[PDB]
């Protein structure tokens, strides 16, 4: 993108990620890296090595703090020190964390210079209409007993895979795949990642999957029409493009954060048809009934409730009961199911060997 | 009885040295048997007798590794003749290559 | 040539030396059309 | 004693191994490979008996 | 000449005073090239190159 809008050769453009460390040797240049590729100060590589002493030995004149709402972190602050800059800018759309840490960026960068509406956006064409949901998913008996008696680490696990959970998505996914909408399921547990993109034949991604085929299975899921849907994890998260999502589900959540309900959000809201007459985007949360996911799901969805949305409370899918068939909608499956989630937790003597 | 030796392999190579021979340039059984023992630093066991024995005569036995080779069986033996010959010659006891011989004169 | 053009004609050819000859998720074997560009 | 065959004696002539196996002839028997006529014959035989 | 001034190892060689072993020594670097290299890096630095006569 930034060869696209802008005017800078490629020459005097270089990149500085794990795949390649070369530097650019012109006086005059733009590095583009991550900050753990420069707040790291116990080991680094002799390339990168290099690297470190040709960022720390010139003086830079700006730096650009993508994300901005990370660099208050324990670390990536030590790259703005390191790194010589007579100007520092952050960006982030959720000026916000749990800690105080956030009031840190006056000092670091300065203050807030300028902010900017979403429902003012939304109506002027600039940005898609959303019609957020919240889905009620009264978990299963038998599941819920063992909810009550269960320990708080392994009870996150146990009402993220409810059946009813399972039977709602496919009916969602189906219905809305009828309809020709491109639907991303976030998850940030990787075992109920798999287990819903095995279950349901559908690719997925997450800190294990390489770059070379995530990029191809994101340029996949954006043009080609066999592949409507993928499951993304919390590494899709944010500050990935993708102009053609318009529909959104998430099925886990990272506890009470109210910037990751938003940077969720942001997948769908670059919709490239977000000015067509009376399209209107998805945003579908899956949360188990009578459980402490509505005490987060309250909690890490009040920042977007600041910015203009509101959640619509589902009770009922209609036409559920009429898809043919419904995963675990048999008690045998239902009870196989809770077992095994439950079970989670010399030099010529060398010819010798 | 002074004294791993489980999968010691069955076979064994035995050496037999003339003390006539061994007492012409001063030499122990201690240094010689250390000397093996550092060429391969843990890989075989080996025994020496006294020199108070009548006959000198070193016991080397090979030590199999935990996973058990059913293919070396067969050439089992022929490892060992491998090791005795280089143990014959690329083995230096003690002093300097390319000495063969050196005679004291006045 | 070099001759043709110390006589000043116009050389219609020239020396041949000038001549310069010049994985995860793998449930989806198959499934994925290879779209790399666009 | 199954004789082997000219092309595969060839092969282990060649530097194929650093030496032929103690047990070869022993390892392809059970293979089935390199009989013997009166082997050969009496399979025939019995599989003509046994219908 | 298949190596040119360029390069680092053809600079002591063209240093050699006397005509018979700068020669031989010529003829060492210069076998086992199997391309005329039209284009050869720059020596101030391997990232740009810089264009010599050659022909592919
Ligand atoms: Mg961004
Ligand atoms: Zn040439």
């Amino acid at each position: 993108q930034f060869l696209q809008w802008c005017t800078l050769q490629p020459e005097n453009c270089a990149v500085f990620t794990s795949d390649n460390k070369e530097m650019f040797q012109t006086e005059s240049g733009l590095v583009v890296s991550t900050y753990s590729m420069v707040a790291n100060t116990r080991n680094r590589s002799h390339d990168s090595q290099k690297v470190m002493d040709f960022l720390t030995g010139r003086e830079w004149g700006f730096i650009i703090l993508d994300e901005v709402h990370v660099v208050p972190a324990a670390m990536f602050r030590r790259v703005v020190s390191t790194i010589a800059a007579h100007a520092k800018l952050g960006l982030t759309a959720t000026l916000v964390r749990e800690d105080d840490k956030i009031g840190d960026l006056n000092f670091l960068i300065g203050p807030k210079l300028y902010e900017a509406n979403w429902m003012e956006l939304s109506q002027k064409g600039h940005i898609a209409n959303v019609q957020c949901a919240e889905v009620w998913c009264p978990m299963t008996a038998e599941f819920y007993q063992e909810y009550l008696r269960e320990t708080a680490r392994k009870r996150m696990l146990l009402y993220i895979m409810n059946p009813t959970k399972f039977q709602a998505c496919q009916f969602l996914i189906q219905y809305h795949e009828r309809r020709g909408d491109k639907i991303i399921v976030f998850s940030d547990n990787v075992y109920a990642l798999q287990e819903y993109a095995l279950k349901m034949g559908k690719p997925f991604i997450y800190g294990s999957t390489p770059q070379q085929e995530r990029m191809n299975i994101l340029q996949n899921f954006q043009y080609n029409d066999q592949i409507n849907t993928i499951f993304l994890s919390k590494v899709g998260d944010t500050s990935i493009d993708l102009p053609e999502a318009t529909c959104l589900i998430q099925i886990s959540s990272h506890y009470g954060s109210r910037r990751q309900e938003a940077q969720r959000l942001g997948r769908i809201l670059r919709a490239k048809r977000r000015n067509d007459e009376g399209f209107n985007a998805f945003f579908y949360s899956l949360v188990s009934k009578d459980t402490q996911e509505m005490y987060y799901s309250t909690k890490r969805q009040a920042f977007l409730v600041d910015q203009g949305y509101a959640f619509k409370v589902i009770t009922h899918l209609h036409g559920m009961e009429n898809i043919p068939n419904l995963a675990y909608a048999s008690p045998r499956e239902r009870r196989e199911l809770l077992q095994e989630v439950l079970l989670k937790n010399h030099p010529l003597i060398r010819k010798m060997y | 009885s002074l004294l791993s030796f489980d999968q010691q392999s069955p076979w064994l190579l035995r050496l037999e040295l003339d003390r006539a021979a061994m007492n012409d340039k001063d030499l122990t059984m201690g240094q010689v048997g250390e000397r093996i023992k550092q060429t391969f630093k843990n890989d075989l066991f080996v025994i020496w007798s006294e020199d108070n024995d009548e006959k000198l005569i070193i016991r080397c036995r090979v030590v199999r590794p935990k996973s058990l080779d059913a293919e070396t069986e067969a050439e089992e033996d022929h490892m060992l003749k491998k090791i005795e010959n280089t143990m014959l010659e690329n083995i230096t006891l003690r002093g300097v290559e390319n000495i063969e011989r050196v005679v004291m004169m006045k | 040539p070099r001759k043709l053009q110390d006589l000043g004609l116009k050389p219609a050819s020239v020396d041949p030396a000038t001549i310069k000859r010049q994985i995860t998720n793998t449930h989806m074997t198959g499934i994925l059309k290879d779209y790399s560009h666009r | 004693y199954a004789t082997l065959t000219i092309d595969e004696a060839e092969k282990r002539m060649d530097k194929k191994s650093g030496e032929v196996p103690r047990w070869l002839m022993k390892h392809l028997d059970n293979i089935g490979t390199t009989t013997t006529r009166y082997d050969r014959t009496r399979r025939k035989l019995k599989a003509v008996a046994d219908q | 000449l298949l190596l040119d001034e360029h390069n680092e190892l053809m600079r002591q060689a063209l240093a050699i005073k006397d005509s018979k072993k700068r020669f031989a020594a010529i003829w060492t670097l210069c076998k086992t090239k199997m391309v005329c290299e039209t284009d050869v890096p720059s020596e101030d630095d391997p990232t740009q190159l810089v264009s010599r006569g050659g022909c592919g």
